[PDB]
């Protein structure tokens, strides 16, 4: 951002044409590769934002002093600000549309009448075919002044409201009122609104005329006839919109549908290992199948509808022409083939235009909603301020007998104060006294009632919540005051942040982001206590602080710094207000009690009664994967043929056409008065019926041949699509849990999430158009060429320079979207932290150094985004270039032939060769999106690919026995467990046995091995060491399946699914309901289900958050003893509640194998056996009863 | 949209 003055204001009219700048642009960016913020202009004085803000806040101003605050409208005041940039854009649009309409279809009218013609005559069509280049070029480049107004306008509208927006809302009285998603959104998408608007909206300005146009031209063509073929458009475009409205549906619909897919996803994987000892994937596999079949055949119907909205246009004029022209040949009027390609021309030409409005349109109808929640964001009340000084400079607070009431209610009523500088004033109340009501209203966020209230002076505050500035330590410790060393140091030493600097090593320069609470309010205190202003008002320092610190830190501050200044003091603490100078108490709004402390206990009021009370790019293989993907090659041959028997048909209606223009009277001898001769008239030959059968075959042909190609390709994509899910699902739930507690939940849960939306809703759809782009241009050119070779050798070299022009254009607008995002995105940051943190930089007057941050970060993030317009517009203007010499040349070819070709070749020719225009940065466009799409199909490719795989459910050991285990007996034997490969080993030679209906209680410290045991007998780790035999059976020779079928615990924490009582205790319904009710009974739950009337399909959300917790926990034991079996564990499964929890375990599987991992010894005491593990080995084993009678004894230690 | 995408890829950001 180093220039001296932009390209803009010296550039000519030729160069702003040609973007002679922006060539210079790519083509170093081309020589480079990369860019950089230093290589981009800076904005230029036409554009800066603090001019339009003000020309725009003038007229505002203007607006609302001429018809009130009542009846004001933007769009007016928009309308004034822009007025002239529009007038200029329309005026030369209309050029545009007037040259697009005279030059194609006069000229082709007049050569296709001198090719009928017999006499050659080079002269004339020379000058017919320079005049169509000079139509073509001028129209390319009136298009092209009008897109570089509609941009600049649009850019300084965007400024300019964004800035006054900003304005506002930093001048707002009240920030709850309204939510801050929405107060973000506001500043973050309404410049692209507005830009859409203005430009859009301009060129939306020019579809209409063109349209009247060209019927009046066919009407006049043709006859009385060309209604028909006028009538189309009207007749069609309803169904366009019909489709688009019933795919937004749709689209409602299977977004709800993925909400709750993405929701289950989260919910089963957020207890992966809790499912992975369980063996319950399958109920939730199938639960995911039919949501995401359910989810599919909403897509599939979505699809179905899209497909067929989307490549119109050659339907469109291929079914006017059949209509109009057999309805004229039907009744006896005559045509020859000039007015045949002048009409399909010129309805070429409408199409374009009809194509361009529609979402020009729908961007104005964003626009005035967006204007409308702008008007609504721009009457509200403004906070006001207290200037009225004091009699003394002595007296810097005075105030007399005001009372307030909230906005949203009286609170504060005849009040009477008056403080003098150097003196410590200190509140005393309760919460909802009004203490937060009067120092808000001191703060000036409240009005004026009765008397005055008097403030001089600068303000110090400091937050209950303690706003955090974004940025380091350094930054928001000055505020934007010069830095000192022995002031900073001394500041820092007083409020104790050395512990602060020395846990984090970059302590002094970390960016904060937008910590722990105390840090939050000692940073407060350190910049309020450098702030150095006039009056510091205070609350509640000391609420989150530690007691001890906080004394320290109020001792050596406010005792020791600030006793020559006036200080305000509140807290809810009332220990400090010994060594205050006054004390203030503040009950319901009124001054009750006050004076000095010791007459404030004199007094004996209700301060004491309560003073007191505390005293007590990707390569092929992703193309090639995604193919097979696809269900192999077939699939994709069966799409390209397809796509290609549709343009062939629409080529075979078009040849049809000329074949029947060409085939003349057929030699028929016909009678035309007194003397008979061959005529070559349309009527006199006997076959025409069978060419009307044709062309309604043909149309036929046209309709089902698009059905079902759409339905085609639609259902192969959705395939594909889901058989990539399930192909992730069934490798992801066949992953090890070293994924898990390696990476976090959030990618897994992105990946599912946003990934795949994306590419079920993207891919398919830009795939489509592109394909079927390039086939149409393919297709074009290929009966171009057809028709003469020559074309084809010419048209080579100007592929060459397309692909080049592609490359160049590629890279440009790659590093112009990344220099983008990279500088939006601080821009966000720092509204973020603007909005966080209003009332303190309202309370220290900071608004206008915000305001021109907030101006620079604006002009540096605007700059390269217009850029990045102005370059896709330049390779616009390149390609319709090139499109311009391929119509010159193809025209000067059908003229130097002239007399040996049939009229109606040569008029089908140059038709399709103006369909040829307007058909390349679709292409390029298409193009980038697919690959950025494919890049990210490429990240889950590599997604899946990079899993791994377990020990099968199966193995050739086979089940141990039917009825294993035939009892409870384990014995460990040297057992060496590590988390991880190279981390140190948690299990250390620890050999023990348990014997069968014995209690064992597993008691250590932090980290002992205490949660391994839990791993090493389920075999979710595989040993590293030694043999564990249970019933004298080794774990290692039985299936996964089998062992985990016989094994239950109970978690720390409740685990309940999303879903329905039935599912959350037996999904796969192999239990009888008496045995439900009667392990309801036994954990008493009947009395808590039987009254509601779903009691067996109660449902139960996420987490189960609406019972009691004593509830979670008796379905969850209920949810451990109805599997019976002989082995269970509890994990520290935590005072009435608790203990009939405890009792009922106790009675519950008294007959069973019990070991408890508790850290609380009080639960554990009167166990058979006490488990003490030292760092991951055993030191003393035998009954608690003898352990705690010997001192000696570890597991006497912590009891006292 | 077919046709809403057809205008911005013409020159707007999509």
């Amino acid at each position: 951002t180093s220039k001296h003055q932009h390209p803009v204001d010296n550039a000519g009219l030729f160069s702003c044409m040609t973007f002679s700048w922006l060539s210079s642009l790519a083509r170093v960016a081309h020589k480079k590769g990369e860019l950089s913020m230093e290589d981009v202009w800076s904005l230029s004085k036409h554009e800066s934002s603090d001019v339009n803000c003000r020309r725009l806040e003038r007229l505002w101003q203007e607006e609302l002093n001429e018809v009130g605050p009542d009846a004001a409208s933007l769009r007016r005041v928009v309308w004034i600000f822009c007025r002239t940039r529009l007038i200029l854009s329309i005026v030369c649009l209309m050029i545009t549309q007037l040259a697009g309409f005279s030059g194609p279809a006069f000229m082709v009218k007049h050569l296709l009448e001198y090719t009928q013609a017999t006499e050659s005559n080079l002269q004339y069509s020379l000058l017919l075919v320079l005049g169509l280049l000079l139509t073509e070029i001028v129209r390319s480049w009136s298009l092209a002044l009008t897109w570089a107004l509609n941009y600049r306008t649009g850019v300084r509208l965007r400024g300019a409201i964004l800035t006054m927006a900003f304005k506002k809302i930093l001048k707002l009285k009240n920030i709850k009122e309204k939510s801050l998603g929405e107060l973000i959104n506001i500043c973050s998408n309404d410049g692209q609104r507005m830009f859409e608007a203005a430009a859009v909206g301009s060129l939306l300005a020019g579809g209409p005329v063109v349209a009247i146009l060209g019927m009046i031209y066919n009407v006049i063509i043709l006859g009385p006839t060309g209604f028909l073929g006028s009538a189309v458009f009207i007749l069609f475009y309803p169904a366009m919109m019909f489709a688009s409205r019933l795919t937004a549906y749709f689209r409602r619909k299977c977004v709800a549908a993925t909400d709750e897919r993405v929701q289950k996803m989260n919910e089963v994987l957020t207890y992966i290992k809790f499912i992975k000892m369980y063996a319950w994937v399958k109920a939730f596999s199938q639960s995911v199948q039919k949501i995401r079949e359910e989810e599919r055949r909403i897509l599939e119907k979505a699809g179905y509808f899209q497909s067929i909205t989307v490549g119109v246009a050659p339907i469109v004029v291929v079914i006017a022409s059949v209509v109009t022209f057999s309805v004229h040949m039907t009744l006896g009027f005559d045509l020859t083939a000039a007015q045949a390609f002048t009409v399909v021309t010129v309805f070429n030409s409408m199409t374009f235009a009809l194509k361009v409005t529609p979402f020009s349109v729908k961007s104005l109808s964003e626009a005035s909603v967006a204007v409308d929640r702008f008007k609504s964001l721009f009457l509200m009340e403004e906070v006001h301020m207290i200037k009225n000084k004091p009699a003394s400079p002595h007296i810097k607070i005075e105030m007399k007998n005001a009372t307030l009431a909230w906005d949203s209610q009286r609170t504060l009523h005849s009040i009477d104060l008056e403080i003098q500088e150097g003196k410590l004033v200190g509140i005393c109340g309760s919460v909802g006294s009004g203490k937060t009501s009067l120092i808000s209203a001191i703060l000036g966020q409240m009005t004026l009632l009765e008397g005055s209230i008097a403030i001089s002076g600068t303000f110090a505050y400091v937050a209950q919540q303690a706003w955090i500035l974004n940025a380091t330590l350094r930054d928001n410790i000055l505020f934007g005051k010069e830095y000192d060393e022995e002031r900073y140091n001394s500041v820092l030493n007083s409020c104790c942040l050395r512990p602060d600097l020395a846990i984090l090593p970059s302590s002094d320069l970390t960016e904060i982001g937008e910590l722990s609470g105390g840090q939050r309010q000692r940073i407060s205190l350190a910049r309020a206590l450098y702030s150095d202003r006039s009056i510091y008002i205070l609350d509640d320092p000391l609420s989150a602080l530690d007691a001890h610190v906080g004394n320290h830190i109020f001792n050596s501050a406010i005792r020791k710094h600030l006793k020559s200044k006036t200080v305000l003091f509140v807290t809810h603490q009332l220990q400090y207000l010994v060594d205050c100078d006054e004390v203030i108490f503040m009950k319901e709004g009124c001054i009750t009690e006050r004076g000095t402390h010791e007459e404030l206990m004199n007094l004996n009021g209700d301060y004491a009664t309560i003073f007191n009370n505390l005293l007590l790019s990707v390569p092929w293989s992703v193309y090639g994967v995604y193919i097979q993907a696809a269900g192999g090659p077939l699939a994709f041959l069966v799409i390209m043929a397809l796509f290609m028997l549709n343009v062939g048909s629409t080529a075979f209606s078009t040849w049809w056409l000329s074949y029947w223009i060409k085939q003349g009277s057929g030699n028929t001898t016909v009678t035309r008065g007194n003397e008979t001769s061959v005529s070559d008239s349309m009527k006199d030959n006997p076959h025409m019926q069978y060419y009307a059968s044709i062309y309604a075959l043909s149309m036929a042909v046209m309709l089902i041949l698009k059905a079902i190609r759409g339905v085609v390709f639609v259902k192969g994509t959705l395939r594909a699509s889901s058989r990539l899910h399930d192909e992730l699902f069934r490798r992801i739930l066949r992953s090890p849990m070293k994924f898990f507690d390696t990476t976090p939940t959030g990618r897994i849960l992105n990946r599912f999430s946003k990934d795949m939306d994306e590419v079920d809703v993207r891919l398919p759809f830009q795939a489509e158009m592109f394909i079927q782009n390039v086939i149409l241009v393919f297709f074009c050119v290929g009966m171009i060429a057809g028709v003469f070779p020559w074309f084809l050798v010419a048209v080579g070299p100007l592929v060459i320079l397309f692909s080049v022009l592609h490359i160049v254009s590629r890279v440009l607008i790659r590093e112009l979207k990344r220099l983008d995002n990279i500088t939006q995105s601080p821009f966000l940051s720092h509204i973020t932290s603007s909005i966080q943190g209003l009332a303190t930089i309202h309370a220290y007057n900071k608004g206008q150094e915000f305001l021109h941050r907030y101006q620079e970060l604006l002009d540096d993030n605007q700059a390269p985004f217009f850029l990045f317009t102005c370059a896709m517009r330049w390779l616009a203007v390149r390609l319709d270039l090139i499109s311009i010499a391929l119509i010159t040349t193809t025209g000067l070819m059908i003229v130097l032939m002239h007399g040996q070709i049939p009229p109606a070749y040569a008029g089908l020719a140059i038709s399709y060769a103006v369909q040829l225009t307007g058909l390349f940065q679709f292409t390029v466009r298409l193009a980038s999106e697919t690959e950025a799409r494919f890049t990210s199909v490429e990240r889950i490719n590599h997604y899946i690919k990079t899993l791994s795989l377990e020990a099968p459910a199966r193995i050739k050991n086979k089940a141990p026995s039917p009825d294993w285990p035939q009892e409870g007996e384990v014995t460990f034997e040297n057992a060496e467990m590590r988390y991880r490969e190279n981390l140190p080993l948690v299990l250390k030679k620890v050999s023990f046995t348990i014997k069968p209906k014995e209690k064992i209680g597993i008691v250590g410290r932090t980290g002992s091995g205490k949660s391994s045991l839990g791993m090493a007998l389920f075999r979710l780790v595989e040993l590293s060491g030694g043999c564990i035999k249970i019933d004298g059976v080794r774990i290692s020779d039985i299936g996964l399946a089998d062992l985990r079928s016989k094994l239950s615990i109970i978690p720390q924490e409740p685990v309940l699914f999303s879903g329905t009582v039935r599912s959350n205790l037996d999904p796969f319904n192999q239990y009888t309901e008496d045995q439900i009710w009667d392990a309801l009974e036994r954990t008493h739950m009947k009395e808590c289900i039987a009254q509601l009337p779903l009691k067996l399909e109660s449902e139960v959300m996420e987490n189960g958050d609406n019972f009691s917790v004593g509830e979670r926990q008796l379905l969850c034991i209920a949810r451990a003893l109805l599997r019976h079996c002989k082995i269970l564990i509890l994990d520290e499964a935590t005072t009435e509640t608790d203990l009939l929890i405890q009792e009922t375990i106790r009675e519950a599987f008294a007959d069973c194998t019990m070991l408890t991992i508790a850290h609380r010894l009080h639960t554990v005491l009167g166990s058979d056996r006490i488990m003490v593990l030292a760092q991951g080995q055993v030191v003393e084993f035998d009954t608690p009863s003898v352990l705690l009678s010997n001192d000696s004894s570890r597991f006497y230690a912590m009891f006292a | 949209d077919a046709l809403e995408t057809a205008a911005r890829a013409e020159g707007l950001s999509l």
